[PDB]
């Protein structure tokens, strides 16, 4: 969230953070900002990306 | 260094100067500011003297108390003068002097 | 990477030879000041003396006293010797002549210096001898005390340079050697180096005649030799650091084609030799401080002056916008 | 694999910290743990922190511990005790902590299983950030003294407290 | 880049081997002094001072006057502590 | 002129230092084809990795 | 797998500190050492997260936590020293007089 | 640029004054010419002056403390809530200092560094109240904690004081490590440490099935540290030993100010943040445990200090009931309970410090006090009955809200526990009154009369305790104001 990157440029996930914060700054229900929030958290941890790639690896191991 | 004086709670009195310079604030000191300043310094010197008698250092204790009182009283007077110029405190004198110069 | 061990050996072996001959040079210069000859029988002009002494040491039976710290007692000299060796990985001898071009090299040198104390402490404690323990404690306290001033002087150079890279520190002195404007800082650095290497007039472990037993008194054969070799390698390293930080490393004295003819490694070597000669000369010239006096000098003189030089250099460079 | 080696060294050295009968030995093993930690930091690309862990943890803190523990001359009778009767209580507490706390990141940070395909070609390189690279040192120094200077100064206050307390509790002037 | 640290590791391994060879070839043919604690404490404090100096020294060109004065305030606090130690006799070994 | 005896061990030390520089410099040059470059950063490493392709695949 | 491996390293250090508290009932010096081990593990946690998240906040706080660890060890060892000086021993049976 | 620092004028002044006093004390304490005068009382008076000037600067500059809030945002956050919290903290520090002069001169505790450490810890607690980030919160907590560790061991030749310090440092460091671990887990899971960012990330989800175990355990560890700090059961056993073994002025100071600061922190972290029902259940279970254990253990005590320590544990249980029920009235009642408990504790420790001039240790040492000092025995009896919560004394407010929160939230077990523990507490509080008024011991202890400072402080706190419920409107309004300012 801070924006200070470890190599002296804008942090990797800072634009996602700022989109989420700007959404929540005027949407009275946080459920309206769910998509931007999960985009921010996906940028931090890559959970869904790695899960999908592991599904691909799983199917490869099944068909071999 | 990026700076931003903007306060959370807006000023309730006319803003004579949003971010007054140090010397402008000091030159804005009124008689009441000097009274606050002098009272705080005098009380501090008195406390220094009285508390210094038993150890036997009443003079140096007076000096130490006076330094504390000088710094505190100046900070308090500056606080009041700057708050008046910024519109956070009642500032009839500042507004009157501003509408003329 | 297959050729890296060859480079490492080409550093380590000539360094060990250089230490062996630094001992001989110390003896020779000390003798000549004292109107005598020093080693001149074992080999021509005494040039085979170091090999004979090393051979004697390896052929000496080890003692290993019946202590309860059998492992630690032998590992302490290994630790100090390895630490003396590994600082040379980042030392540049000329442009591009360096094993590891560390961007954080200055702090790495500071870390190695800070690690040096453990060999002495462990040797004192493991030897099962109250005299060795007390001497080791005093020596360790002296080294940590002067490390503060060494670090602050490092910071002064860093402020001037703007990079922890030793080669960059050298090349930042192309306009002028840092030892000219910061001459008192260089004097302070040399004295702190004397104290940090337990050298005269700060050589407490050499003060046996003063009822101050050294930390290595229980050592014989090659553990004692390892301590000695590490100490002299550290003397060479401190001379090299003085050369790098203040005398412009491999740079010539004047930016002229006549001086640029001779290689930079020779410039660096000559400056290092000057500083080693000053080490020997100082040992020949003066008596030694007491422990309490040198501790007072470390904390009461060199720390305040080092901090003041940090403040003055930074303030001046910020004021006129001369920062790197 | 390399992280397996360093973690194994850290595990053994830490067990030696907590289980060595002689406290001087505990301090020495502690020093081995900090060396291994510095190795990990070098793997992360944080060379400033890797060096500072040597300078401060080993060069200053461990030296303090060693000076104090060595002059104490602790006899083993004063601190000895059999630990065989703790194996169960350590087993539950360790297991529960193990089952919960070694795997806490697994649901949030799912690992990428390494496949029999060269994913290295999918690494995208942006040269724009490589024109002027910042060291760890200068990235940290860009922030400590300007945008977060208050925390820096509070840390100074903490150190001042340490100095005052050290004097007031232990000083006996000759 | 961390590439330059690999030669340091190989150098350490070789230096260790040289140490073992040299050391192993000859095998073939209750008085607590508080002042040491005090000097340890002082070294710890000024060790952290140098630690905090390093990034500041490399960052002076970017932090400008604000960073300079913030470090000056840091040093002022630590130097007040040093003056306290000096007056109390922590720096006297007699 | 007897004092020249003491200059021989110092000269040997200086030659030793020159060796510790130059021997490691020439071994690196022979192995890599060019002398070591001081200040190898991310950009230089990326340049070398991309140049391997641009050369070998030509 | 990098991030899980870096985290479990720091985690074993933290668990070792906990175990050192549990196993050292007669040795309070080692208890202090175990507390430092936990502090080291937390510091490592901040540094790893800083890299993983590409964020500098973990690094600033790591430096400040090192300062806190230093001050903590200094004051703790002073208190150890004075306790030993009063009792002449570090055994736990001589620091159990406050109770109930 | 200079005007930006109006937001930190109070803190700048107190820090600078503390430095001035440190220099003054060290320069003249070492003076041969002046024959090494004791300076604890001189520095104490000057530091009381400094605290009062800090209070003036802060109270009179209410709007100015919010100036340049964007510039200061990543460092701290000053508002209405922090305003009143910091005023109350400074008032408590001033009272505690005023109670120390007889101890300084009669015991001859000459160390002026005691006052300096108190002032630095006050600086730390001031920064604790305004902390708005996990990093700042941790740093301020650590500064405060290190100052306490040092002052707990100030009687450095005493077995009791050294034992207190050792236990405090070990258990404090352990709890701080646990809290820091929680902070690291939260950062790793959310990429944030600022309280605003944490509020945005955590709100709307709590435990929506896909709950961040990292976030959940970070919260848990932070809560464990907080509960240690407020001496909530089962993280409490440090408190009685430290309270008894420390010098009594230290015990008085620890009994009040850290609670103010850490509850400020707890409100702004949890209440302003979002994991939710789990954490209110944490404080629920710890409140019940604290009430039960405090009541029973206090009933076991034969010594005054230990009795007061266990009493404070029970009362923090009563207070945390308000945090648990998660309503504006809950927060208001928690604040009212802290204010009233603080003024009662100040009264009790003024009496204890007065009696320490004759070395009061046991409850039985109070025998025949109604004969040897009738007005003192009555004053102490009013404090005890207020502690018991007997109306219409001020202490009745906490009992009233304890049952008000249970009956409404549906908590009949909590009401049961409150009834039982209130009766147990009343028994061990009126035991003291019985000792002073009903007993006829063979040997009496005659106590030296207290100094003017403690008599005046006692006189004012005794009028407040007896007469507060005649005019309770300002506290009620100010605490409703504070509860609202947490979210608006
Ligand atoms: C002063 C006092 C003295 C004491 C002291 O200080 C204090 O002295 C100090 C001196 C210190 C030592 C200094 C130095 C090191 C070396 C370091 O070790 C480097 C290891 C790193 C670098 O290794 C490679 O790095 C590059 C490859 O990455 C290589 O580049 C190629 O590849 C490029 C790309 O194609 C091409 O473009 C290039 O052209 C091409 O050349 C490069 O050559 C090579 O170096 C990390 O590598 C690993 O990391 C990988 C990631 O995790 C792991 O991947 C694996 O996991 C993945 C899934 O996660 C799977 O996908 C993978 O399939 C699967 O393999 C895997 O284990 C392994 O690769 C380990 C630490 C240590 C010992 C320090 C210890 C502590 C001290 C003793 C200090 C001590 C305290
Ligand atoms: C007691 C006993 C007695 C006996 C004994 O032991 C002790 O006594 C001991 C005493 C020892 C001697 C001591 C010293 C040397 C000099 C060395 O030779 C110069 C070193 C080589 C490289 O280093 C230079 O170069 C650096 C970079 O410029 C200089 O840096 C500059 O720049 C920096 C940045 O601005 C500034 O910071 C610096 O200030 C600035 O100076 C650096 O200073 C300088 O040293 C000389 O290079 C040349 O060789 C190249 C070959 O490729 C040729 O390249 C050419 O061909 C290429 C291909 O077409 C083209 O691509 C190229 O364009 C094109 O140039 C070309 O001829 C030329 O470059 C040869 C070894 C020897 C004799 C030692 C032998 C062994 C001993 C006799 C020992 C003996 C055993
Ligand atoms: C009086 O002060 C002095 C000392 O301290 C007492 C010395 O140790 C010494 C001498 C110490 C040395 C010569 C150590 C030198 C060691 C080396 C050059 C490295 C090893 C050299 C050798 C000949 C050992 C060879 C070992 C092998 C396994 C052979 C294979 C290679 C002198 C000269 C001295 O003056
Ligand atoms: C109804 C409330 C709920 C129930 C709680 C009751 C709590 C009390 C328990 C009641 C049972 C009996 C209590 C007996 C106490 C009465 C005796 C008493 O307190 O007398 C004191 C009197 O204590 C006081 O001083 C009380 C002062 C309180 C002032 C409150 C009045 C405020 C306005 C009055 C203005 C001044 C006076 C105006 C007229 C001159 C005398 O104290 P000594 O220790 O004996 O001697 C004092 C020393 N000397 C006489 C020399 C000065
Ligand atoms: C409200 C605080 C105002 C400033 C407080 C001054 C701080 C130091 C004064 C402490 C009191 C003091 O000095 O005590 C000495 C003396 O006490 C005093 O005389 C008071 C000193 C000054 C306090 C009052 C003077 C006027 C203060 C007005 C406000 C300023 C010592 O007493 P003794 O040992 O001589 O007792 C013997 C005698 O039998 C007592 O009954
Ligand atoms: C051993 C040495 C001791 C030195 C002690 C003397 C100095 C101590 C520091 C005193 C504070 C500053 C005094 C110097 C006055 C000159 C300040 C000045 O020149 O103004 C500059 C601004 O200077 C400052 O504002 C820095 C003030 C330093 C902070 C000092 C702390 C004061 C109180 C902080 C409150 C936080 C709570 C404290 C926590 C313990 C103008 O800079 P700029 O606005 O043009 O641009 C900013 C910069 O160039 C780009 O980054
Ligand atoms: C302790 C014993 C209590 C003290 C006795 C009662 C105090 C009465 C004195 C005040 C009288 C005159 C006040 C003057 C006044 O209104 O000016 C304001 C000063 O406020 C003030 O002077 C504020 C005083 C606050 C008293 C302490 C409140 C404690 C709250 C309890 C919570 C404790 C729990 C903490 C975790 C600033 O003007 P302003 O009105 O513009 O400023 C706030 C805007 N928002
Ligand atoms: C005698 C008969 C009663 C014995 C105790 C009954 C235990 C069961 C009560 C129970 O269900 O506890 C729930 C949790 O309360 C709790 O707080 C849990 C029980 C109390 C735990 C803390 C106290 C432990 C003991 C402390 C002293 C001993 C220390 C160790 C020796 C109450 O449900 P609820 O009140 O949440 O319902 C809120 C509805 N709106
Ligand atoms: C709300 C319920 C109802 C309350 C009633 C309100 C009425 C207002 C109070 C009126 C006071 C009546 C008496 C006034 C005349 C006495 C003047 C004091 C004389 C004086 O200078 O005292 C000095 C000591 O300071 C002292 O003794 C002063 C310090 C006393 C402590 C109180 C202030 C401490 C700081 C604030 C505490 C706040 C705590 C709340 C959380 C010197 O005395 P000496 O010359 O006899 O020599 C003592 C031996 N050293
Ligand atoms: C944080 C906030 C904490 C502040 C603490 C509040 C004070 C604690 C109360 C303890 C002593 C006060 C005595 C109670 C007053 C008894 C009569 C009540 C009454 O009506 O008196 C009014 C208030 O007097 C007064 O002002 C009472 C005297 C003050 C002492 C004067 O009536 P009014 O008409 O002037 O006021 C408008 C409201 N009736
Ligand atoms: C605030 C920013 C920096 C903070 C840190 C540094 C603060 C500065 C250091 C303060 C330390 C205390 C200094 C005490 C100096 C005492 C001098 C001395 O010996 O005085 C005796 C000396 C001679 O008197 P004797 O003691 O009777 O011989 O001076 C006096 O006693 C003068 C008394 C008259 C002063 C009244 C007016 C005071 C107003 C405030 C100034």
């Amino acid at each position: 969230a801070s924006g200070w990157g470890i190599t002296g440029n804008k942090g990797r996930c800072y634009d996602f953070w700022m989109d989420f914060s700007e959404c929540m700054s005027h949407c009275r229900e946080p459920k309206d900002c769910t998509l931007l929030r999960e985009d921010y958290l996906e940028c931090l941890h890559h959970s869904k990306e790695f899960q999908r790639r592991n599904r691909i690896y799983k199917e490869e191991q099944r068909k071999l | 260094m990026n700076t931003d004086i903007t306060a959370l709670e807006k000023a309730q009195y006319p803003v004579v100067d949003r971010n007054p310079a140090f010397t402008k604030v000091v030159g804005n000191f009124s008689t009441l500011d000097y009274l606050r300043f002098s009272t705080i310094t005098g009380i501090s010197v008195t406390v220094g003297y009285l508390s210094g008698i038993k150890p036997g250092i009443k003079g140096p204790s007076m000096v130490t108390g006076g330094l504390i009182g000088l710094m505190g009283g100046f900070m308090y007077a500056y606080q009041n003068s700057a708050g008046r110029l910024m519109g956070f405190f009642p500032n009839d004198g500042e507004v009157a002097s501003y509408q003329k110069r | 990477y297959i050729a890296v061990p060859a480079e490492i050996l080409g550093i380590i072996l000539p360094l060990l030879l250089g230490v062996a001959f630094l001992v001989l040079a110390e003896r020779k210069v000390m003798a000549f000041v004292q109107r005598r000859k020093g080693p001149d029988v074992v080999g021509s002009f005494g040039l085979l003396q170091p090999l004979a002494d090393g051979l004697k040491l390896i052929l000496k039976e080890p003692i290993s006293p019946s202590s309860a710290n059998f492992f630690l007692f032998r590992m302490a000299p290994v630790a100090t010797f390895m630490l003396s060796l590994v600082a040379w990985a980042v030392v540049p001898f000329d442009y591009g002549m360096v094993l590891s071009d560390l961007n954080i090299g200055l702090l790495y040198l500071f870390a190695i210096s800070s690690l040096g104390v453990y060999g002495i402490i462990i040797a004192g404690r493991s030897s099962n001898s109250k005299y060795a323990f007390l001497g080791a404690l005093r020596s360790a306290a002296q080294m940590v005390s002067y490390e503060v001033s060494i670090g602050l002087i490092l910071i002064t150079v860093l402020i001037c340079v703007g990079s922890c890279n030793l080669s960059e520190i050298v090349m930042a002195q192309k306009q002028i050697w840092f030892g000219i404007p910061l001459f008192p800082v260089l004097v302070m650095f040399f004295i702190s180096c004397l104290a940090e290497t337990n050298r005269a007039p700060f050589d407490l472990p050499e003060a046996e005649a003063e009822l101050v037993a050294g930390y290595n008194v229980e050592y014989s054969s090659m553990g004692f030799a390892l301590f000695f070799l590490g100490e002299y390698a550290n003397m060479i390293l401190m001379s090299g650091l003085c050369t790098l930080f203040f005398l412009g490393g491999w740079l010539p004295i004047l930016d002229l084609p006549i001086f640029k003819k001779i290689p930079g490694s020779i410039w660096f070597s000559i400056k290092v030799l000057f500083f080693l000669f000053l080490y020997i000369w100082v040992r020949a010239a003066f008596p030694r401080y007491r422990y309490d006096q040198l501790m007072g000098l470390g904390w009461k003189v060199f720390l305040p002056l080092s901090l003041a030089w940090v403040v003055s250099v930074s303030g001046l460079l910020v004021t006129f916008q001369w920062l790197p | 694999m390399i992280l397996s080696v360093l973690s194994s060294l850290a595990l053994v050295s830490g067990l030696m910290v907590v289980r060595a009968k002689n406290p001087v030995h505990s301090v020495l093993f502690f020093i081995l743990v900090f060396c291994d930690t510095s190795g990990l930091l070098l793997l992360l690309g944080l060379d400033f922190f890797a060096m500072i862990f040597l300078v401060v943890y080993i060069g200053a803190i461990a030296v303090l511990f060693l000076f104090v523990v060595m002059m104490f001359h602790i006899q083993i009778a004063e601190i000895h005790e059999e630990v065989l009767r703790y194996l169960p209580v350590s087993g539950i507490i360790g297991l529960i902590f193990w089952w919960e706390m070694f795997f806490i990141l697994d649901n949030e940070s799912i690992p990428l299983l390494p496949t029999q395909r060269n994913t290295t070609s999918l690494r995208y390189t942006v040269y724009a950030g490589k024109v002027r690279s910042w060291t760890n040192l200068e990235t940290l120094g860009n922030l400590l003294y300007t945008y977060y200077f208050v925390w820096f100064l509070v840390s100074s206050l903490i150190l001042l407290v340490a100095m005052i307390g050290a004097i007031v509790l232990t000083m006996h002037r000759t | 880049m961390m590439l330059e640290f690999a030669p340091i590791f190989i150098y350490l391994v070789i230096s260790l081997l040289v140490s073992l060879i040299l050391l192993g070839v000859p095998f073939l043919f209750s008085r607590f002094d508080i002042r040491f604690y005090l000097v340890s404490i002082l070294f710890l404090i000024f060790d952290l001072e140098v630690t905090f100096f390093f990034p500041w020294a490399v960052s002076l060109n970017k932090i400008d006057l604000f960073g300079f004065w913030s470090m000056m305030a840091f040093l002022f606090i630590l130097t007040i502590g040093f003056l306290y130690e000096w007056k109390r006799g922590a720096l006297d070994w007699e | 002129l007897v004092w020249l005896e003491a200059m021989l061990p110092l000269g040997i030390i200086g030659g030793m230092l020159c060796i510790m520089g130059n021997s490691q410099y020439y071994i690196h040059k022979a192995y890599h084809g060019r002398p070591k470059h001081i200040g190898h950063d991310e950009w230089d490493v990326a340049m070398e990795r991309r140049d391997k392709k641009v050369v070998e695949k030509a | 797998m990098d991030l899980i491996k870096y985290f479990t390293f720091s985690m074993i250090i933290f668990i070792l500190g906990i175990w050192g508290i549990l196993l050292n009932r007669r040795n309070i010096l080692i208890m202090l050492m175990s507390i430092e081990l936990m502090l080291l593990a937390v510091n490592l946690n901040f540094l790893v997260f800083s890299v993983s998240l590409d964020d500098m906040m973990g690094q600033v706080f790591a430096l400040l936590v090192l300062t806190v660890a230093a001050a903590e060890s200094a004051i703790g060892l002073a208190i150890f020293v004075i306790t030993f000086r009063v009792r002449g021993t570090i055994a736990v049976e001589f620091i159990n007089s406050i109770q109930g | 640029m200079f005007n930006l620092f109006l937001a930190v004028f109070p803190e700048i002044f107190i820090i600078n004054a503390t430095f001035i006093l440190l220099i003054h004390g060290v320069v003249f304490s070492t003076s041969k010419k002046y024959d090494y005068p004791p300076l604890a009382s001189n520095v104490g008076w000057l530091g009381l002056l400094s605290v009062l000037i800090t209070l003036l600067l802060l109270a009179a500059g209410a709007p100015l403390l919010t100036i340049a809030h964007l510039f200061w945002n990543n460092l701290f956050r000053r508002d209405n809530f922090t305003y009143f919290c910091q005023i109350f903290l400074l008032l408590s520090t001033a009272g505690t200092i005023s109670m120390c002069f007889d101890f300084f001169d009669q015991e001859r505790f000459d160390a002026f560094e005691f006052i300096v450490l108190i002032l630095l810890s006050t600086c730390g607690m001031l920064f604790m109240i305004s902390a708005y980030d996990l990093i700042a919160m941790y740093l301020a907590i650590e500064l405060q904690s290190l100052c306490f560790y040092v002052i707990a061991a100030s009687k450095r030749k005493s077995e009791f004081s050294t034992e207190a310090g050792l236990k405090y440092l070990i258990l404090g460091a352990f709890s701080s490590g646990i809290l820091l671990f929680g902070c690291s887990m939260i950062y790793g899971s959310t990429g944030a440490t600022h309280f605003d960012q944490l509020a945005k990330i955590l709100t709307g989800y709590e435990i929506t099935g896909a709950r961040s175990s990292g976030i959940f355990m970070g919260i848990l560890f932070i809560a464990v540290g907080f509960l240690f700090k407020i001496t909530a059961v089962p993280f409490h056993m440090w408190a009685p030993d430290i309270y008894e073994g420390s010098p009594t002025p230290v015990t008085a100071f620890l009994s009040i100010a850290p609670k103010i600061s850490i509850f400020a922190n707890i409100l702004r972290v949890f209440i302003y943040g979002s994991y939710g029902a789990t954490l209110q259940q944490i404080f629920f279970f710890c409140s019940i445990a604290s009430m039960i254990l405090g009541a029973l253990a206090a009933m076991a005590q034969t010594k005054v200090k230990r009795l007061l320590a266990y009493s404070s544990i029970g009362h923090v249980g009563y207070i945390c009931i308000g945090f648990s029920c998660g309503t504006i009235e809950g927060i208001q009642s928690l604040l009212i309970g802290i204010f009233i408990y603080a003024l009662m504790t100040m009264d009790a420790f003024a009496i204890v410090l007065a009696l320490r001039q004759t070395r009061v240790k046991y409850i039985a040492d109070l025998g025949a006090l109604a004969k040897t000092n009738p007005i003192l025995a009555i004053t102490f009896s009013i404090t005890m009955f207020s502690y018991a919560g007997i109306p219409p004394l001020a202490g009745f407010c906490s009992k009233f809200y304890l049952f008000f929160a249970a009956l409404g939230c549906g908590a009949y077990f909590l009401a049961l526990v409150g009834v039982v523990t209130s009766v147990i507490g009343c028994f061990y509080y009126i035991r003291l009154v019985k000792r002073m008024f009903f007993d006829t011991p063979r040997t009496w202890i005659l106590y030296e009369p207290m100094d003017r400072n403690k008599s005046l402080l006692l006189a004012m706190t005794s009028f407040f305790i007896t007469l507060f419920l005649l005019y309770p409107s300002p506290l009620f309004s100010v605490t409703h104001q504070m509860a609202l300012s947490l979210y608006l």
